[PDB]
């Protein structure tokens, strides 16, 4: 599994991220860590493909990158509705296909 | 025992001299003729078996099951009690058939292939 | 537009099975690749299974490799995941996703694209 | 839909139909000569792909990565929006510049498959 | 070097030109015989290495172990200190016999490939 | 009719190595596969080793492995298995058994047929 | 290895049943589970072969069957002359060919 | 009059890379595969890695396969090494060395035979 | 790896051994077992290759074998100059290429 801080929080109006770390042999070999947001009650969907990709129909206030073993989603212009648990995932290999970390709670202040 | 030597041995015996006879499809416009004859038909045939997968082989093994209706025999009956010009008569019928499930396996198989080499 | 709706059975007993499907609709079918993934009540979020856009090739996490079956019917538009054994760690919402591989004449995904409601599994 | 029946469809249409045309490659001196020339190309044509490492194959895949001046279009717009006429004339001029590639990178691969079983 | 020009280079160097030689194997009634018969001699060289287990390859290493009594030179003085015509000509009363054990290895390998793909 | 009779030596020192042999009669002896299955004094059976009917292909159970040849002559109708460094945990009655392989070109068998009278090797 | 009881018994006519367990992967996978008689001092004769075969020249008292991951071997008719150890056995895969189970101790009351 | 000497940099942070590098002389350099060996302080020989004669075929110890890449350039007769990551436990005195493997059409070597004057790296 | 004595001794014009030991699947399978001298502070040198073959310009006073899974060096008409730590080394296989084992002090007296 990957590994998330289980909660992230911050004030309307300020920027947050959300850090994913795995080992060099799945989230730093391949460029495709994507990201889920996940409201409470619902299905996940997609906020984030590719290591720096955005959805179309996605707020441009999503965006992301990768460095080393590690990766990060920037959350920017953190609005009072981004109620949701967070989800990192990154293809692994053929024998593995995803791995998925924890979700880490977003909490506006 | 020598060019179509097994002929009249069962088809579990004759399986064994495939080289002795496939060294011998290759071995005046008439002639002539005759021989760009031979030399399309030798080349329709390696076709036939590189479509089906089957390229440098002699003997080898596809992924169409056998259906029952071709012939309901026992292994036991067929390549220790049979030849195979017997056989070829028995299925006459139904070689239009298996040859084209043959070609729909390999173009599967050959996509399945490509598919299973995307994945990085 | 696209709708990913799941059905199946809810509780059994330890040992027993379900057949899963998923009825999708607002796209071509038959262009996208298919999986499922799922999530314990109390866990996040996990990969299950994975089947072609021609349902030739299927993948399989270990943890079920022997135990679940993925199909799919393009002309029906629907998928199916048969469950066997059903063991007290299988219980979660299992959801049905667009997305997770491509067909190497098509660019690359390795992401999950769309998500379907999502349906509760217990044991 | 028959020989020739994909040329108007989408490369990622008409790569499902190459059983149907490699089957019609093959199916008075003048009319001779002109078979024996059919045969010649249809050989020349099997030693390019024997060559590249491509022997029973009607799709296989290399260790030559595209170079983007050759096409520097998306898939998206190869596979389902063009087709095989078009791509043909697009790179017309560098036909004789992927083959070379393509018959170098084989036999370094075959000299390292060498190696590789020289070792006990 | 182009066709034949590695033909005075030693058997070591003269092995990496394998391709532009060939490419020179297939590039009135008497000349027509004579595709014919060219033809015919390409397709016997391909029907030996097909029946010998090597089908799209120029290098292939095979099973039968070197007797000795054929030639029992080093490695040293074969592939750096000798030319191909001279290997050839050392060695001419033996090439009927090394073939032959080539087609027995095929065969039996050939029938053990398929017995390992009957179990279950 | 069929007449599996095993031989060679009993007793070695720890180290050593033991040919043993089987002599067969009443069948067709390039016919058949052949295996070698051991039982300990005080266990159930084990299986040890299989050859095919043309004797190309071998098989071995993990812990013989790399100690023990399983051969055969099909003119002599006589198979052997040369034992190498001899452990202590090898002390068993081993027998000679026509089964357990098939040729594609026959019916299956993954079965043992005939056994012989059996033969106790002990360390 | 495979499981076996260690005993059965029965009085003589009546009919007993030797079960055979192992897991999905072997004798559950494939349909190959046979059966062998050894009376003491002898060598194992085959009883059964196939899931539910007999060989020719054995007795029609002798059956058997397998469902889920299990199979057993049903005597009927039982005599006092059933004096010996019955082992099941299976095909499991071309990695390891033959699995063997303990030996049951049949007691003819 | 075969010279092998070997350059690149001392101590480094963990975490950090280098890459070393040796001249070689006094033979045909693209004759030969080429290795590398390293010596713990306090320790014996231990193998790292091996590079074939053209460059195509590369092999390492499983400690280091997903950490060191191995490369020559047969024009400039110069062998690399580039460590990444560079742990505690790699610290030691490296080797280039001339031997290890062969081509098929030469005789076999499987033994290490020019050994280079070492470099010391630290971490 | 493999295991060598640490230390071996002799007086001037006495022969010494130094043993190498591994196990059946390395230095018993393949007869590639070579040695090497490393004067302190120096770089090793090869003495032997092969099982039993020495290179050219190394004195003919060092010689080997092996028998089993074992081998040694035979060091006769030992010097007071012979002041190295021996090493044996061995080809394993295609995954593991080769294995050292510890170094062995010669001490002439
Ligand atoms: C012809 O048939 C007999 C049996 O009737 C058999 O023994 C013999 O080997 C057969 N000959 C060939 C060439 O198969
Ligand atoms: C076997 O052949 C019959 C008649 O052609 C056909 O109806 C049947 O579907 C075939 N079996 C299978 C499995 O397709
Ligand atoms: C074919 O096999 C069956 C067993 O399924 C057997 O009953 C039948 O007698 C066999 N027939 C022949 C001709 O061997
Ligand atoms: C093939 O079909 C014809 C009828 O069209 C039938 O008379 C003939 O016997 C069939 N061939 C075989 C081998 O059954
Ligand atoms: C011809 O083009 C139309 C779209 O304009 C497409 O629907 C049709 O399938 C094409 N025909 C073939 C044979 O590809
Ligand atoms: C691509 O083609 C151009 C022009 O022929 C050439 O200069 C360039 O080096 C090529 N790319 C590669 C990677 O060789
Ligand atoms: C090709 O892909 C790029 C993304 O790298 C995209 O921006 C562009 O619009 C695509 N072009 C077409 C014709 O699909
Ligand atoms: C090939 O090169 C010629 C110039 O020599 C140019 O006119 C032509 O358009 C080129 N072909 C393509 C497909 O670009
Ligand atoms: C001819 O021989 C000389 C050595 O006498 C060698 O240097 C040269 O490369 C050879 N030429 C060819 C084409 O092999
Ligand atoms: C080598 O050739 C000789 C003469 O033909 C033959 O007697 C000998 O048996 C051959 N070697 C082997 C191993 O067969
Ligand atoms: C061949 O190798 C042997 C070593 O076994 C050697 O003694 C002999 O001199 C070599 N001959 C040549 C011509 O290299
Ligand atoms: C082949 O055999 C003949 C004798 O029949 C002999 O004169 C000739 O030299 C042999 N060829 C070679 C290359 O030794």
């Amino acid at each position: 599994a990957l590994t998330q801080p289980p909660s992230v929080s911050g004030s309307p109006g300020q920027s947050v991220t959300i850090s994913c770390t795995g080992t060099s042999s799945d989230i730093g070999s391949y460029n495709y860590v994507s990201w889920y947001q996940q409201h409470p009650g619902k299905a996940p969907k997609l906020m984030i493909y590719d290591v720096t990709q955005r959805p179309s129909g996605v707020s441009d206030r999503f965006s992301g990158s990768k460095s080393g073993n590690t990766a990060s989603l920037t959350i920017s212009g953190l609005q009072a509705d981004d109620e949701a648990d967070y989800y990192c995932s990154a293809y692994a290999g053929r024998q593995t296909f995803y791995i998925f970390g924890g979700g880490t709670r977003l909490t506006v202040l | 025992l020598g060019f179509l030597g097994a002929a009249g041995s069962t088809m579990g015996a004759a399986s064994m001299t495939l080289t002795v006879q496939a060294r011998n499809l290759l071995s005046g416009i008439k002639q002539l003729q005759a021989r760009v004859l031979a030399v399309e038909h030798y080349l329709r045939d390696q076709q036939l078996l590189g479509i089906w997968g089957c390229s440098g082989k002699l003997i080898c093994c596809t992924n169409v099951p056998w259906n029952s209706s071709w012939s309901n025999r026992n292994l036991s009956e067929i390549w220790d009690n049979m030849t195979w010009l017997q056989w070829d008569k028995e299925i006459s019928n139904y070689t239009q058939i298996i040859y084209g499930l043959l070609e729909e396996s390999q173009n599967q198989q050959e996509k399945n292939e490509q598919d299973l080499l995307a994945l990085d | 537009e696209v709708q990913l709706v799941e059905t199946g059975g809810g509780l059994v007993q330890p040992g027993g099975s379900l057949k899963l499907s998923c009825r999708a609709s607002g796209y071509t079918f038959s262009s996208f690749a298919m999986s499922w993934v799922r999530q314990a009540p109390g866990k996040g979020l996990e990969w299950v299974s994975l089947i072609n856009d021609r349902g030739g090739l299927t993948f399989y996490v270990d943890s079920v490799k022997g135990r679940f079956t993925i199909s799919r019917d393009n002309s029906k538009n629907t998928l199916s995941l048969q469950m066997h054994s059903l063991r007290d760690g299988d219980t979660a919402v299992y959801y049905c996703a667009t997305g997770g591989m491509s067909s190497a004449l098509q660019s690359s995904k390795y992401y999950f694209d769309f998500w379907g409601q999502g349906a509760l599994v217990t044991v």
